[PDB]
DNA sequence: ATCGATGTATATATCTGACACGTGCCTGGAGACTAGGGAGTAATCCCCTTGGCGGTTAAAACGCGGGGGACAGCGCGTACGTGCGTTTAAGCGGTGCTAGAGCTGTCTACGACCAATTGAGCGGCCTCGGCACCGGGATTCTGA
DNA sequence: TCAGAATCCCGGTGCCGAGGCCGCTCAATTGGTCGTAGACAGCTCTAGCACCGCTTAAACGCACGTACGCGCTGTCCCCCGCGTTTTAACCGCCAAGGGGATTACTCCCTAGTCTCCAGGCACGTGTCAGATATATACATCGAT
């Protein structure tokens, strides 16, 4: 039932950020009260002005515990003062000036790297609604019923049962998922490897991520931007590229995407990634 | 990079053989048809469908003629077509004496 | 005014051969013109045959020989077979 | 207006025919050929219109002119 | 009706009337329209079958002049029957001379 | 049985043009077949014109238009002039 | 004069042409002027061909027209050759023509 | 009476004469077989129509008019032999 | 004892056979050929002499025209000898099979 | 150049059979009359062809580098041409038989034409479901 | 290697043939009633087929040489690819009125029919244009 935790609305728009295509386990169950699973339990997310709201299940449900609260808030990364950055972005970028004077409160969140990787693998040339449905199907089909959770690294593959995933609507992405799931096990160090990429430089993490099947430049950029803590990363999604065309352009191919990302990083500085999200959720 | 000469020609051939739209611009061809027509009879009127049929027939005729002149050029062991090829093709097809 | 065309019968044959398939108006026009062209060819050839043989009438025989003249080998044989089948069936119930 | 048949249009027509490389004078040669063909068809079409006492060249007139030329055309009448 | 009796789908009456008014001959036997309608129906069925097969090859459910052109030119028999005719919006059969291909 | 051809008239014109020249039998046969072929062409074109125009009678205008369609260049002009002259003379009496 | 050919001033058989037009089954009705026009056209074409053929025969020193002379007259002229471009004339032969490239050096 | 192999009756010098009437000065060795094949195809095409015409009239003798009509319908009008 | 250089007698032969107009294929072989072809369509037919004459005349005319077109192609390819590929090109361009 | 061999065109003479001319006659063309409907002519309608304007933006036009294809020389070896002697069989002229092409007589089964009847099919909206294409938080695959 | 294409599926457009009723033409049927086209049975005699011998022109086989078709190399120039500037094609929309189609009416031209008769066809004849044969004077090609 009702819970509250101090953080100003300007720091985060919990009402809007969640369906913005970063994590696909979030969808409405109660009005203005988003529901989704993380840390193998279900949470409800809304916000008030002087505090946020975050409540959990226990029938003896009254309030959440400090450890769960801090885990979810860390997921939100709320320990960074996001609001002030408009002071640096409005004056460093002319278009982000108009974005800042329009609306406020968009940031990035930290889900598990495995969830980020697989969700964005399912996101190749797809719409957010379909990726949401596809993830809900894949989790139900394979991962445990915790709303169904992500499966294990090994349990995501099997004895050539990879045709099963195609029955979920996964399409051509099933081959990607199967090959990448087998590779992360048979030629990489699993969770410690993924953490290593969380503690590896930007270009090294980029190169390491791009080497696996099913993930390209843009998916790797998204994994670096969220769940691997690389705020300088500026993913080039179709919305980003179109906004670039309608805002400012000079010159798509891998070289062009590299140059575009380099220029965007040069413009929005070290925290470019977080700025991109504000621009992204504008459409 | 820079595509080597002749490679874009192949993709152009594939592109224009797979599709079926018209290749000649409509208005210039219509104007040409009227300019030729006024010689035989002044102040003629043309149904839109009539000019469409004329354009379709002319394009089909020219495409066939180029297919034949290309065969001629290849027969001469050349790859580039030249006016002598068109003259040979028309002469053989009986369009010239 | 009232314009006669084969757009009804051609469609009837289509659903008899390819039940799922449909046909666009542009192709229906192509089919109608094609049917008219072949009818004109066969009728003209039958007329010339009757004129050559001093006959005043064109009958099933003239149409048969005209079909054999105009169509290529396999097509002519199948068309002749179908025409003979149709004529025999029709005359079976006078 | 024969000079209105643009060079790239002749190139596209040649491409549809399977041509790979085109000489410089092919453009003038093609323009001459097209002019001759159009004159031949249009004379017969205009003759048909004059015969019917009309002054609007009808699609059927073009179709009949082409058919008499041994270049039958489908899709416009019969 | 005569179309029903002969088992055909084409109109025997219309074919008979056209053979009459067309002024092809002074008289028109009873068997001529039936035979002619049967032949026309056969040819239409054949070309429509080929066109439908071509359309299915292209993952389309409608026959369009492109499919008619493909069916006509890919069939060695129809091609001879309809060699001289041009089909509006027909295009041409994909064909590039082997000598022109890259080494 | 009785056969008929144009051999009498083809010779009549010949004598009118070249009085001293003769014509061999095979040449006369070729001329006869040529006349038949031209007559067939013009008649067929006139019939098709009449059918196109929905009209049922072959008049002089149909012949004139068929000639204009079939004969090339100066032949069309001269033949049309000759036909018009003949028709006018015929109608004058 | 009785005959229609005499009235029209023609040499060709107007009456026979009228019969052929009717019996040939070209149309339901035949105009009164169509036989005259057609006969005049045929006579003009025949006169043209025979004029050219007689010219050719005189060029050859012969007095009788033979298929060779008809072939020469038809092929040498530039508009008849387009009227009869796909017609084979028995015992016709061909026009003397040797391509330039083949001539001796 | 059965017949066979008569295609070779179109001798090499006959092909040479036909080519010379065409203005050909120098002839290859492989031209003859191709010419014989072409002639056989053309004769088959003409004679098929001629035989069809003869069959229609219930005759058993292929008359000159049948050949002339077969050629005429093939767009190869012939003069001097009939019609 | 004399010998002309190559091509001189061929030119004389060309002049001879373009100036005269007789037939060039022997009669009896062609008659046997047409009868042999006829066997495949209907049995024991009988041929009018004029029918075989017309067949032979048309065949020779067609072959002469084909050889003229072949010579045109051979010259176009900078050659003087006619070769099977030339005949195939002429046939293909004419629309024949 | 120069001269010789072979070929071609040109002269002159004989004989013949193919074409020009004459005669008979019959059947198809011409003359005369009726009629009825096909074609000419006048009015009306509305639709669809010409004409114009503004913008946007796709295609055309122009310039330049240079890569490779066209074209010219040269060499060679074998495929073709020319010519001679030898062998085949096509062409010519006769003799003989008969299949069937062509024509005549007929009479009946068919088609033309008419009157009375109705439903097959055409034109007009209407309502579709349905088809075709695009686009989506790109990546992989493929060829230059 | 860095450009272009293809992959799965859901949703959103947007057009658009396919029934569907409805009304109604008109022409396609059904049933009769006649006139003649031609299917059939004969009969005639043309011409197509078979074979037979004879002559000699034509085709075959082979030898020898050279010229030309093929391959290779080198030059060089001119089309392709690409980028940038320019222009007019296309799309939409609105207006005017020219003429193409309809309808009605009217009459004069063609079809049909019945008498005659003379123009063209079949047959027969004569003679001269040309095919054949002998004579040779000039032309062109190849050797020198």
């Amino acid at each position: 039932l009702w819970a509250s935790i101090p953080c100003p609305r300007s720091e985060l728009r919990l009402d809007l950020v969640l369906p913005s295509g970063q994590s696909f386990r979030w969808r409405e169950q109660s009005p203005a009260h988003w529901s989704g699973v993380l840390a193998d339990q279900v949470w409800t997310l809304t916000q008030t002005e002087e505090q946020l709201h975050c409540t959990v299940y226990r029938s003896q449900a009254s309030r959440p515990t400090p450890d769960e609260l801090e885990a979810v808030r860390k997921y939100f990364q709320l320990d960074v003062t996001l609001a002030q950055l408009y002071h640096h972005w409005g004056s460093v970028d002319s278009h982000f000036q108009e974005v800042a004077q329009k609306f406020q409160g968009v940031r990035l969140l930290r889900q598990d790297p495995i969830e980020c990787l697989f969700s964005f693998i399912c996101s190749s040339n797809n719409n957010i609604a379909r990726i949401t449905g596809m993830v809900e199907r894949l989790c139900q089909a394979f991962g445990p019923r915790l709303y169904h959770g992500f499966p294990s690294l090994q349990a995501l593959a099997g004895p050539e049962v990879e045709a099963h995933l195609r029955k979920l609507g996964l399409g051509y992405r099933a081959r990607y998922v199967s090959a990448s799931a087998r590779a992360i096990l048979e030629e990489q160090g699993g969770l410690a490897w993924l953490q290593q990429l969380r503690e590896s430089s930007y270009e090294e993490a980029h190169k390491a991520l791009c080497i696996l099947p099913g993930v390209g430049t843009q998916v790797a950029d998204c994994i670096c931007l969220m769940a691997l803590d690389k705020p300088q990363a500026v993913p080039v999604d179709v919305h980003m590229w179109h906004i670039a065309q309608r805002d400012y352009s000079w010159h798509p191919s891998p070289q062009t995407n590299k140059e575009l990302g380099n220029f965007f990083r040069s413009l929005w500085g070290p925290y470019a990634g977080w700025a991109q999200a504000v621009l992204f959720s504008a459409d | 990079h820079r595509y080597r000469p002749g490679t874009v020609a192949l993709r152009e051939i594939r592109r224009y053989q797979k599709s079926t739209e018209l290749l000649i611009r409509k208005l210039p061809f219509q104007r040409l048809v009227r300019e030729i027509a006024q010689d035989f009879k002044t102040d003629l009127r043309f149904q839109s469908a009539a000019i469409g049929a004329l354009q379709e027939a002319s394009e089909a005729y020219l495409v066939g003629l180029f297919e034949d002149t290309n065969l001629c050029a290849i027969h001469a062991k050349r790859v580039t077509i030249m006016p002598k090829d068109i003259q040979l093709a028309r002469r053989i097809r009986g369009e010239r004496a | 005014s009232r314009k006669e065309s084969y757009s009804v019968y051609v469609y009837k044959v289509l659903k008899q051969v390819h039940p799922d398939t449909g046909i666009s108006s542009k192709a229906m026009g192509i089919m109608n013109s094609f049917v008219n062209d072949i009818f004109e060819r066969i009728a003209g050839e039958a007329s010339r045959l009757a004129h050559y043989n001093k006959r005043s009438t064109i009958t099933s025989r003239e149409i048969q020989t005209a079909v054999r003249l105009l169509l290529p080998g396999e097509l002519a044989k199948h068309a002749v077979s179908e025409g003979t089948k149709a004529v025999t069936k029709y005359t079976s119930s006078k | 207006n024969i000079q209105g048949i643009t060079k790239p249009a002749i190139r596209r027509l040649a491409r549809r025919g399977g041509v790979k490389r085109i000489s410089g004078l092919i453009y003038e040669e093609t323009r001459g050929v097209l002019k001759v063909f159009l004159e031949n068809v249009i004379r017969d079409a205009v003759t048909y219109t004059e015969h019917a006492k009309r002054k609007t060249v009808t699609a059927m007139d073009v179709v009949y002119a082409l058919k008499r030329q041994g270049r039958t055309l489908y899709g416009f009448g019969g | 009706s005569r179309s029903s009796r002969a088992g055909l789908q084409f109109p025997v009456g219309r074919v008979h009337r056209l053979l009459r008014k067309g002024n092809y001959a002074e008289r028109v036997g009873a068997g001529a329209p039936v035979y002619l309608a049967a032949v026309l129906e056969y040819l239409t069925a054949e070309i429509l079958e080929l066109a439908g097969n071509a359309a299915r090859d292209n993952k389309k459910t409608r026959i369009i002049p492109r499919h008619l052109q493909l069916a006509i030119r890919n069939d060695e028999e129809l091609n001879k029957l309809l060699g001289r005719v041009t089909i509006a919006q027909g295009g041409v059969l994909p064909n590039i001379q082997a000598v022109l291909l890259p080494k």
